[PDB]
């Protein structure tokens, strides 16, 4: 209650505390984490010997940041709304258009959630924070002026000090942004002094999320502070964190989750030293009466590759009737599916924070999306809702599958019924228009290649209902 | 002959495990039980013949 | 009888008893499952030494998640009521795709399902607890007004106090949920003080389910009490509990069963020492010993096979039917079983939960049309067939077999008989319906209906009779 | 025969080994054993 | 024959066997009003007959 200055020691306590732990612990567990990706020396290594370390983790992130690249960056049919029936052709795909034509398309493409996987990967915690800029330089026609946009960028998850106790991104009490926001970002809010920290001063700056309540009543909404270095701030109540804090792997109740790194840790301790024993054994025998080895060492070694196996990769070949049915089931139940699975919905949630950010304010801009032609989208409906089956644990069927099994079943009952029944008793013009469409998109043509649409048309008229009658 | 192909599919599905007293005690169930893995004891021997 | 006060130091007695068993007890069980899962050292390394653990519980989930994900978030036939054939399809379906429309891709989707799994596997007790919320922002159209929502969350069970001799979950005689209930919500229910416990004072809450007799008479139904700090509390009738309470494993007659690290405790252990012998004998050698010792390492991921992942391999006439036998014999059909009616309970109670009262809303399933869900009839039974132990055949098999076999018979009879006599379009149109399961495009992609229809009559019933 | 293959996924979860070991899965944690 | 504390879970058979005996009756006789010929003499069958 009327709270002023207490509550800048306050927060100056509560990232004081997040600093020493975070810092300590996070920072620790990812420099390790870093080591074994990089090959360094476990430290293990006796000096006057070889400390070769073999790296596992790196071709494990090669193999699955390309499953996450096609399941996700492949069109803008990943991410989806079923809508009531009546109201989705208005706005349930333009909508989705503009939200992932926005993002990727605009939004430095797949550069942010590429480094966001690379962020939840290696160092444990994948996150990035939304945020908005003004649009300038008008023709003083090409009037640019009052135009706003929205951005989100990687928050430099190493400056993302928050308080342990949230377990998920709508329970922190407590959130923390570290970044540089130089001089010149100083007088451009202006400030005339400066703090502890030539024009760049490499001065440090931070922003909290918090609820709090200076107003004398009970607890407020969220309040954004633009906590510097105890100076002049923005204080601002706020309405949505937006933060996404993945963890990768869906841990018990706590804010972050474990990496690669913290399940493969002992595999790469054991494979790399038992090529160290294997090369000193081949010393060993070099000089020389010390008896041999066996081979079968090696043998092991192989299930090495199977621990790999059995963890994430279990494609060891190049992949795990009709020849494999739905790509052999999977690849014989591939993981990655889910873990794309808990991915998608964490986009989910940003899929829901920027429509929020997008359904206040944005501009009067229209979409390309097949045709000339989209309402201004600054008093959206949320739909509250969001859906991110199709490509993953649920209907998830992957392009070559469905596509040849589809098409095949569907022409050749199409040829049968044609030359027995007929067009008119099943399927006709008005659904092989659909018939062609899923076609169109499995290749990525959908309206400008080809058309065919032909629903009910001045051109159906004339030849569906003209010259196809009286021929 | 029906009784003889159900017969035979008995003994293809079951597989006649020979294994001796000691280890596995308990009659293999008749080989009628589901566990997963056969494993006698401290041995490694282990004679099923199909 | 007439208990207005006694009650409260009872309550408070109950959740005391329940902090004391179930906080040692469970918690250090659950506080060594997780040093095990997260691999660090037990304790008896002895200084100077490597005290290197393996963990082998981690691939056990990591190998199991899947194939939950597969027998449960694959299509809204996880639970059928499957009602009297004459009329059936009122709402049994409709219901049916309510709950899973609902549930599923309406509450957080599955991870309230996937924290529930990981509460059953690791935790030892999958229970959640089910609700109700306000909904609002009307225009003041889009009028939602008096509108109100039943959600889903976990019970943060660590904070499940429930008295030990329960069982089962229409069992337990004290149920205790502990949670925050901060300052703003003690602010919204109207509290003038606080308790013993800067306006957030991380303040502690209870809510007890209990049934009890305070109106003079004979035992009432459950006793629902907003036990907070022994202060203003919120005492209502109970008629059903909320929770689940999964064991997992169908154990023995208890209200918790076994774990992922209880069946695997040993495993753990002698993986873990035999991996610090190996490494101390190379430390050590740098006689000699055998690496036979890493060939019996084999079955030591066969021993993560002897108890659940039997499949030693990737995947260990007619092409190897039904998955090749469901995928190995892998005996996570069974507990997906058990999943499923301990889930099916939970469905119930949160059908009860709209059937009473929830909204006029209506269902987008492949289809407009829903009447108000707001009565429906509860069934007093459901199922969980086409999942598991029951029919449970799923999807591909069933592909194969089922297209494979009335899809040549069908072409014969074309050829050779006809289509009406048999099986005919508006049946083969259920035989092209089952491969749209198959594939997942149902209603919308594919009409194909053509049972009795305007345009079957011009179509099947004119032009093709005068063909 | 079903009774028989639920009861030996069972007694395989516990298997053979003052508190009766509490049927070797429960509340326990270290016994403080034939195959 | 169950023992006390343990589950007494069965299997049920005679439910499919069921389910498939009754969907053949349907279609072999709820299928047309040719379920009972009489062929009586042949004086008069469309008359009296069917």
């Amino acid at each position: 209650p009327m709270d002023d200055e207490q509550v800048l020691r306050h927060l100056d306590q509560l990232v004081n505390d997040a600093l020493d732990f975070n810092s300590s612990e996070l920072s620790k567990q990812r420099s390790e984490a870093l080591k074994y990706y990089f090959g360094e020396p476990f430290g293990n290594e006796r000096p006057g010997k070889s400390g070769i370390v073999s790296r596992d983790v790196q071709e494990t992130v090669d193999w699955i940041m390309p499953s996450l690249m096609k399941v996700f960056t492949s069109g803008g049919q990943v991410v989806k709304y079923e809508p009531d029936t009546a109201e989705d052709v208005e706005q349930a795909e333009q909508e989705t258009e503009y939200v992932n034509y926005l993002f990727m398309r605009k939004n430095e493409g797949f550069k942010v959630m590429f480094d966001w996987f690379q962020d939840t990967l290696m160092m444990k915690t994948g996150v990035v924070k939304v945020y908005v800029e003004e649009v300038l330089k008008p023709t003083f026609i090409r009037k640019d002026k009052k135009k706003r946009e929205i951005k989100v960028l990687c928050v430099k998850p190493e400056n993302f000090l928050v308080d342990r106790l949230a377990t998920c991104i709508d329970d922190a009490r407590f959130l923390c942004h570290r970044e540089k926001y130089t001089v010149s970002d100083l007088r451009l809010l202006g400030v005339p002094e400066d703090v502890i920290e030539e024009a760049n001063r490499e001065v440090w700056a931070s922003e909290c999320y918090t609820l709090l309540d200076v107003d004398g009543d009970g607890i407020s909404e969220l309040r954004r502070i633009l906590y510097v270095g105890d100076y002049i701030i923005s204080n601002e109540p706020w309405d949505c964190r937006p933060f996404a804090d993945l963890n990768a792997y869906r841990i018990a109740h706590k804010f972050h989750g474990m990496s690669v790194y913290d399940k493969i840790r002992d595999i790469q301790e054991i494979r790399s030293v038992l090529m160290r024993n294997i090369m000193d054994n081949i010393y060993r025998t070099n000089q020389g009466e010390t008896p041999q080895l066996s081979g079968e060492v090696y043998g092991m070694l192989d299930r090495l590759e199977a621990d790999r196996g059995k963890r994430t990769g279990i494609t060891d070949r190049t992949r795990g009737a009709a020849m494999s049915v739905n790509q052999l089931m999977t690849a014989a139940e591939q993981q990655i599916d889910l873990i794309a699975r808990m991915f998608a919905e964490t986009g989910v949630k940003r899929l829901f924070q920027l429509l929020h950010d997008h359904a206040i304010k944005y501009q009067n801009q229209e979409e390309v999306f097949q045709l000339r032609g989209k309402w201004v989208a600054v008093n959206p409906a949320n739909w509250r809702e969001r859906s991110d089956l199709t490509v993953t644990v649920g209907i998830g069927n992957m392009n070559k599958d469905q596509q040849m099994l589809h098409l095949m079943r569907i022409w050749e009952m199409a040829q049968a019924v044609v030359g027995g029944g007929g067009l008119g008793v099943l399927v006709s013009e008005q659904n092989l228009y659909n018939i062609l469409k899923e076609v169109t998109e499995n290749a990525g043509y959908k309206d400008p290649d080809r058309f065919w649409t032909n629903p009910n048309s001045p051109e159906a008229l004339q030849a569906k209902a003209i010259r196809e009658q009286k021929e | 002959l029906m009784r003889n192909i159900m017969d035979n599919i008995y003994r293809t599905n079951q597989g006649r495990s020979v294994v001796l007293d000691g280890q596995v005690n308990l009659e293999d169930l008749l080989t009628n039980e589901a566990a997963g893995i056969v494993r006698v004891k401290s041995m490694n021997s282990i004679t099923p013949l199909e």
